């Protein structure tokens, strides 16, 4: 039976589910977002008055390794419960029909932004568009930094090199990475508060796209 | 692209303009008709959108006059205009003949306002099928019309949602010379089986007239004996 | 697409146009009407969009005549054009006939004015539904005519914004035959049902007329008595 | 979109054309009307684009007999059309009836003849509001009138640009029944808080009557002791 | 998008198609009009095209009556026509009344025809201004009037392309009641200050009319005096 | 309740914030840039009339340093703040409809300025798009001249490289740098004009993308 | 108040500062192209009749690098007072508005070619678009010229290499850079032409974008 | 754009389809028309498509009447239908007044025709230029009447292909007053020097009239005494 | 003074230099384009019928080298004269209007063909677009040549390589660069065949785009 099946995904993600996630990020996230904000800002702060040397080659700094997870796990949640979203819409376009579009259109507007959410800001894809990436910063933003900081590892430790500018791009790595952190943050909470948004104005369009009686069919 | 101006043909030769005018009468309610020994019936289903709603008010099926009837199926507005408009045609051609003589000319009638409203640009068509039945002096006539303006006179017939089922039902059931009883059971078994099963028939129109006789509505009792 | 003109129908037969017009008539303000004993009744929200307005003046119910009154909801300029539409036919009615027998033809003739333009091109349709009650040589009747032209008559119905609540109450409340009071209070228990609680009903306008008697329009203190 | 045709229903039900001529209104000057004592009386602002310009020519106030008067806002051309209109059609009731017992009727042939360009193609609204105020047998009126032909009778008002403004002031200190010099005195503060402050109010317009008197323009001198 | 039909006001309440019809009137050659003493000038500049053409032939000036005259500026063609439709209605006006007792009516007339073509569609505005002058029984008149049909009366005023120059010198230097003689050395010295110097003014046409006396066209000589 | 979570969202980023942005940057942010401008004309100045060794490639010059740490943070703050901008306009994008976009499309315009005073001209992203990197330099000038600068000290340090040539690119990388500074400023000062007046004439739809009264519905 | 600092803005940057830049392309601009580019044929007519062995990878050519940075230093000139253009353009796009944009189409007309000349013609980005680089050479010609020339010294000097069309890549790559500043100096003056020509016919219209009088509303 | 519709102005106030429609006139052969003493001539040119052709039809200078005659340029299927627009409303004339004491007012109806059709929708313009030349009693006349409907009266001109040519020429050569067989001289050469040299002048159609006389076809040798 | 410089920038280039240019194409160019491709042939011819040891790797033939410096001289004639028709054309753009844009888009049809006789054909830019290069060859195939061929040149040289298709590749790349002049100087004459005949058909709007008598305004 066919509507047996469609009842049972959309009784398994009915519209509570998405509106639990909102009152997740109105209430949580952005707290979160602010949070981790801050101690990029602290640890960006630390770095910046500071002279390195070749021992600061030696050791990774374990403050910007948790800034950076607990941001990779910020953007763990966020990209599940965008996901989350995007499938209680999903699961509810209509029958295709060249007409009676306009919550159909509200539908595809909304997953375009949540497509923005996930893509463009996030960047929790393999490769980027040739858009590029508008993000500072993607959901892979540690192996970035122990890749980028490794190179300059290898070339300062090897007899090591005498360029005092690798020097100074160890710490200009440490330092743009946790700036890296900030913009993307930023731009994250702005995102997410554009979604809340659009989510909040427009779910009856996004669970009931068609509506209308019949009444001048008799 | 060939599909929304009434004026233009498909490179086909269709006018997709009226077949979606067809469309809209597969959104109303089912609506049979059939000849019977010396007799014509008309059984009508109803949208019962409320329980507020009056029962005893706007009926599917309509005297056309005490010798015409018709039901109608589609967009509810244009068909109360046509069957005001075959109301008047009649009571014309009552006033230049004495009397209907054949009722196929009040279809053409009513055929031919559907028709001229196909061809000129600025109008749409009417969303509305059809049925007129009745006696006159040839016999039962029993009809259906529809968007395009296509009149075709039948033995039996439906229109509506559940049209196809009634014909495919009385593609295998229907005869011919039945008395009235056996004729309205056929009907109301036709009538069945075009709903989906688990929904029930509530109580529905019929009409029906013999030669020699005028009109006679059942009322509801009378068809409460044949659920 | 199928969508920015009224003589175009889309591939399942319907008028967004059309449709659209209906769309116009949810934001007006609600009104009901309803059928009691040897009578029938309306009532009727307003907004009321200042303190500078006049209340003593353009007024929700409006009378037809001594015999017919009716409520709108809408375009105001179309509603305003369509009482004066009905108030000239119900006077052609009486110079042609001495009487009004049937409230149905004054509500059938505004109704095809109504459909008139939803099928010819370069108008647009009129974005108003109608509520029409009076006594008539039937007796009471209670109508309702929307943008399509399709013409219902109920028990007892609503227009407007908060419609489907009032139905809805309705739907559970309503009995036939009530004695006035007791049907103006059923009234206006639907009429708060229909609000966002905490904003509260100010003054509604409510006429009624019984059989053999003339119309009566509540004044606003006779209304503060059941608020 | 649902939006370069008078005749186009938006799915909101909205005529976009119409409140764009409603948007024309907000660029003309501000005038205001209010009723008092046995009387009613009008006040308008006026751009003075030179002083090239004739001031005792083209007057914002504008009679329409000795017993009906207007203001205009919005466009000039299409005003004054509408004004000479107004005229016409007094005069033809005059002609009828021997008198003008309502002016609400000559504000609704007024506002039906700008209802008629709101709904048919190839015609486009009319781009002015307007405000009528006289005497009739019923008493002092007070009337404006829009681009979609929405009538309404007021105790006060203003049309045009600071009109929110003039409003919201009325909407605090509007009393009936002030005597006459107290009225305008009213009027004169209720435009003053319409402008931006440093911009000063030059020489406006003030028409009035009183219940079995005639009209009379205030000239620019007893305008001057109110400044 | 708002643009491209006369029948399409703008979301701010525009008609581009008027305004372009106004920019079609700035193209044009300067012409001026002036009240004096008793009386009323008119003075027009020309293009003269080639040495080939003839000076005594078509005139920027034209008379409507032996009491009303005109200048034009814009679409040539449009102001031939709309001359003619004054001429004929100055004429129609005489045989109705006896005589011409208001040019306001008359230019009333020109400008109801002028805004008839910015309302129905399929016709296009006529893109020319004109300039009326003359005397009637309330006095001397000066008047314009543009593809919009907005009248206005003035002491002195430009239409064509250095409209704006020749008003903003008069708006330093226009006094009333100046000798026949002044008025027009004052007139040529506005129409030399909107010249682009270098450029020098060939010879422009000048009419003028007293009270009580009639029209008086200057030869060309009697314009070299002033030069 | 949905409508307060609206009133919270509007609530946390009023007009107010965006005006007081508008309002450092019109005093303060354009004297800002004018005076790292200077700093790169004076450092550009110095370059141009100096002769490189060996030497020069022993240590990294602090005022070259100073001058692009300068212009990061200067475009740290223009991003943080542009995005203050961004999110007080996109958390006001109304209802979606087929109709009624004067205010909506006021809106897009604004934010597609915004868009590209982030993306094109601080150039804060990973990876420039397929219309390329149209700013002279991005957010990231100092890791740009640190590695470029580090290439070329490992080629001249090692026996070094005999390249002449190789020895002037190490001061044509120091003198392009600094006037990548003295172009990105310039073009970010008309950026950053051009979307305070854009602000200032279109902030009354903005915040009130679709206002209108029911006049005609009763 | 909000009137008084777009006045603050339009009266920094008024219609005279755009108009003395276009007399200063229009007099002395012009000529110092022609004469960038008779200075680069001269150059060029000087590799044309030489033939290099090892010793002329040891010094690298002093008037190249004359020729070069007197066209870096043009093309730096030419940005900025490009950019002083664009900002007196800029700053009087009106309120964005569906209708009355003959004047703001002309403005948007004007300064898609000044991106022309900005983007395409002097290459003053990090990375070329997708469209690539229509010009000959960029912004940024002595960097390409010492490092393209470094690369084959390095190849030259190291035992050397052997190849002897390694040689003759030396010496085209010296005539061939001279030939790219002959080809940019023309395509930078057809451009400008283009761009003095595009300001004297518009600039009623870049300045004044929405005039008219309100005569039918009274 | 502004482009495809007669009804449509431009931004700056322009018809580009009158214009456009004026193209179409410089694909005619070059014809003209010049005053000397007491009297008009008219000269034309003719594309002599083979040999086939008949010489002695269609021409392109053709008779109004025996006192107002014309030649044309332009689409050779409106041009005959103006000319005999022209021959019907020359009669029209002569019956109501006896006579034609102005040409002038001929060719303002026939450029009436043609401006008529610069304005209503669902019209083209009359692709064609004409040169009116005759006696009258004011004296001989001598216009042109172009597409737009634009009237100029003349001492000399062309219309054509070769026009401009055709006017330097006279414009450094007319002289008023020439004997007949000087003036039709300076004809022949102005139109030589209009021909691109290499290509020589076939025999073209000359006609002239005399005060007091009537009209005159010269024969082909008359003509060929001047080539 | 405003149409003093539109009329000194309209007296420097007029129509006279551009349609002497168009002389100067039909007569000699295309002789010249002719001849380099007889030459190229001929070398080709030389190429075809030799076999190569590693001697051939010790010298660069001087015949190619002067077939391709021949064609690098003919390519930047071809270059520089069609940048003057495209500054004849481009500083007589007239006013930007929303109408009367038949000369206007004759004046962009013929500028489009010269854009791609210049990007397309000459292949005149630093890098090729998404397009790609549709020409074989571009304006600067001597460095080309030498550079692929140096390469093939130190892997041949060094001990030295033993692929045999190595020492076949140095033939195929002498023989495949003459095979791209003879194709580009086809192709370049087609694309000059081509500009001749627009300009001749269309040069009347080229200098005139708006003419046009206000006969009904007076």
């Amino acid at each position: 039976k066919r509507a047996a099946l469609i009842q049972n995904l959309r009784d398994s993600y009915t519209e509570t589910s998405s509106f639990a996630v909102i009152e997740e990020w109105a209430a949580g996230t952005l707290q979160e977002i602010e949070g981790i904000a801050k101690a990029a800002a602290e640890a960006h702060g630390v770095i910046r008055n500071s002279t390195y040397g070749r021992a600061q080659a030696e050791k990774s700094p374990e403050q910007l390794l948790g800034v950076l997870q607990r941001y990779q796990d910020l953007c763990h949640n966020v990209y599940c419960q965008a996901e989350t979203i995007r499938t209680v819409i999903a699961i509810r376009i209509p029958e295709h029909k060249e007409e009676d579009n306009l919550g159909v259109a509200v539908q595809h507007a909304v997953l375009k932004i949540i497509d923005e959410l996930e893509i463009k800001t996030l960047g929790s894809g393999e490769k980027s568009g040739s858009g590029g990436a508008p993000t500072p910063i993607g959901m892979y933003a540690l192996r970035e930094y122990l890749s980028a900081r490794s190179t300059v590892e290898d070339k300062l430790l090897g007899g090591g090199s005498q360029s005092p500018s690798l020097l100074l791009e160890l710490r200009q790595i440490d330092a743009d990475f946790m700036l890296k952190v900030e913009l993307a943050t930023t731009h994250l909470s702005t995102m997410v508060r554009a979604v809340i948004n659009a989510y909040l104005l427009n779910w009856k369009k996004l669970i009931q796209p068609r509506t209308g009686t019949d009444h001048m069919f008799s | 692209a060939y599909d929304r101006a009434i004026t233009v043909f498909s490179p086909d030769g269709r006018l997709f303009q009226v077949e979606y005018a067809r469309e809209a009468v597969k959104k109303g309610s089912t609506a049979l008709g059939m000849k019977f020994a010396n007799g014509v019936l008309l059984i009508s289903d109803k949208k019962v959108r409320s329980r507020l709603i009056e029962q005893n008010s706007i009926e599917k099926i309509q005297l056309i006059d005490d010798y015409v009837a018709a039901v109608t199926s589609g967009l509810v507005a244009d068909a109360r205009v046509l069957v005001d408009f075959a109301r008047i045609s009649a009571q014309q051609e009552k006033v230049t003949y004495g009397s209907l003589v054949n009722i196929e000319n009040l279809v053409k009638r009513v055929a031919d306002q559907m028709q001229q409203y196909t061809q000129y640009g600025g109008v749409r068509p009417y969303g509305v099928s059809l049925i007129f039945a009745g006696i006159d002096q040839i016999g039962p006539r029993l009809f259906d019309c529809d968007p395009a303006g296509t009149i075709n006179e039948y033995k039996a017939t439906a229109i509506g949602s559940g049209k196809d089922a009634v014909v495919s039902f009385l593609e295998r059931e229907y005869k011919e010379n039945l008395p009235e009883k056996e004729a309205v059971t056929l009907g109301i078994k036709a009538l069945k089986s075009s709903l989906e099963e688990g929904e029930e028939l509530k109580a529905p129109e019929i009409a029906s007239i013999t030669v020699g006789n005028k009109y006679r509505i059942y009322d509801q009792e009378e068809v409460k004996k044949f659920l």
